Formats: structure tokens, C-alpha cells, sequence
């Protein structure tokens, strides 16, 4: 299983057959053997696993990690709050690559299963690329190899003061 | 462990290299002064040993 609002799939919509000729179909004839010989015994081997599973039943959770003082709140030197803003930093900047490998998942399997008709039935995955895209750009785009918090601030910084330049002349 | 004991642990490396940092730059400072003004316990240069001047009554009187 996934959870499916974050990996949206668009329901299947498989025409009923219609065989009009006289000819026997051959992929539903080693269909019907291969859901036989393969696939049932398979079935077997896997519910005895899974009536395993459920006799040792073990939990694991996902790890919380309450929110630090930002880079913002820490005094020039103070490696002490520096540190933990850093680290959060790091840990945010990386659920931020997992966040654009997923919306570039659906990107991908939009294409895949559009086919013929990505260039029209695309355009939402299309568009959230495009825009998380300029979000991602806009927030570790250029800061190097030596990335960091500060960085990040310096870069922010210096994109919103130019910025606020546009309309004290516009 | 967890990750706290690493964590905790790196903040108590760099509170103490920090805490070095400042002592080592307040040295500097410290030994600048007390060189140059001769104010403090440091470079305290010799001056004669005053013991050892004669206060006795002289042969003559003015001294």
C-alpha cells in the first residue's frame, strides 16, 4: 500500500472485451495457467509469511523533531545556537530533496501513463514542477558546495532587498 | 545510542573549543597592555635593589 493523495493515480478505465472473431485469444489462455501454476501457489507462500509477521507483530514511528530558534535568533558567534540552527537547516534542506523527488515522481508518471496526450493531460503535475521548481531555485540555488544556513540567509537577504528596489522606484 | 549523545556531546566539544577561542584571543590582548604600560604583574623589568643604599650619617653633610 501508499497513501494516494500523495501519490495521486487516476482511477483505471479498462474497456470490456469484445471479441468478435472465432479465434481463441492466447494471452487470456496463459493467463488463466500462469494464475494456476504461478500465481496461486506464490499466494500461499505469502500468507504463511504474513501469518508470521502477524505473531512477531514489532511497531517502529517516524521521529519527531520539535522546532529550534532559527539561524535568525542566534547571536554572531554564539556556536552554541548557530549549531542547532545549522542542524535544523541541513535536516529541512534535505526533506526538501525528498520533496522534489516526489513531485517529480508524478511528473514521471504522469508522462508515463498520458502517453500520447502528456502534452495536454499533464499540465497540473506539469505545473507544480514549475513552480516548486522556482521555489527550490529561489531558496539553494548557487549557494555551492559549502552550503549552510547562513548562506541561505545571505542569499534571502540579498533577493529581498532587491526586490523591495523594484517598487522604490516602480 | 541515539542521536542525542552525539548531538549533546557536539555541543559540549564546541562550547569548550569556543570557550578556548575567547581565552586565547583575551591573551593576546592582556599581554599587549601589561607589556606596553608595564602596569600589571607581567613584564616587570628589574630596578636597583634599594636595600641596599646607605643611609648612614655621611662624612660630610650634603647628601
Amino acid at each position: 500500500s501508499w497513501d494516494k493523495d500523495v501519490y495521486p493515480e487516476p482511477p483505471s478505465r479498462t474497456p470490456a472485451p469484445s471479441p468478435q472473431t472465432s479465434l481463441p485469444n492466447p494471452i487470456t489462455y496463459l493467463t488463466k495457467a500462469y494464475d494456476l501454476v504461478v500465481d496461486w501457489p506464490v499466494t500461499l507462500v505469502r500468507e504463511f509469511i504474513e501469518r508470521q509477521h502477524a505473531k512477531n507483530r514489532t511497531y517502529y514511528y517516524h521521529r519527531q523533531y520539535r522546532r529550534v530558534p532559527d539561524i535568525t535568533e542566534c547571536k554572531e558567534g554564539d556556536v552554541l545556537c548557530i549549531y542547532e540552527a545549522e542542524m535544523q537547516w541541513r535536516r529541512d534542506f534535505k526533506v526538501d530533496q525528498e520533496i522534489m523527488n516526489i513531485i517529480q515522481e508524478r511528473l514521471k508518471a504522469c508522462q508515463q501513463r498520458e502517453g500520447e496526450n502528456y502534452q495536454q493531460n499533464c499540465a497540473k503535475e506539469l505545473e507544480q514542477f514549475t513552480k516548486v521548481t522556482k521555489a527550490y531555485q529561489d531558496r539553494y540555488l548557487d549557494l555551492g558546495a559549502y552550503y549552510s544556513a547562513r548562506k541561505c540567509l545571505a542569499k534571502q537577504k540579498q533577493r529581498m532587498l532587491e526586490e523591495r528596489k523594484a517598487a522604490r522606484q516602480e | 545510542d541515539g542521536p542525542e549523545k552525539n548531538y549533546e556531546k557536539t555541543l559540549a566539544i564546541l562550547q569548550i573549543e569556543s570557550e578556548k577561542a575567547e581565552l586565547r584571543l583575551k591573551e593576546q590582548e592582556v599581554r599587549r597592555l601589561m607589556r606596553a604600560r608595564g602596569d600589571g604583574p607581567w613584564y616587570q623589568f628589574p630596578t636597583p635593589e634599594k636595600e641596599f643604599i646607605d643611609h648612614s650619617p655621611k662624612a660630610t653633610p650634603d647628601n
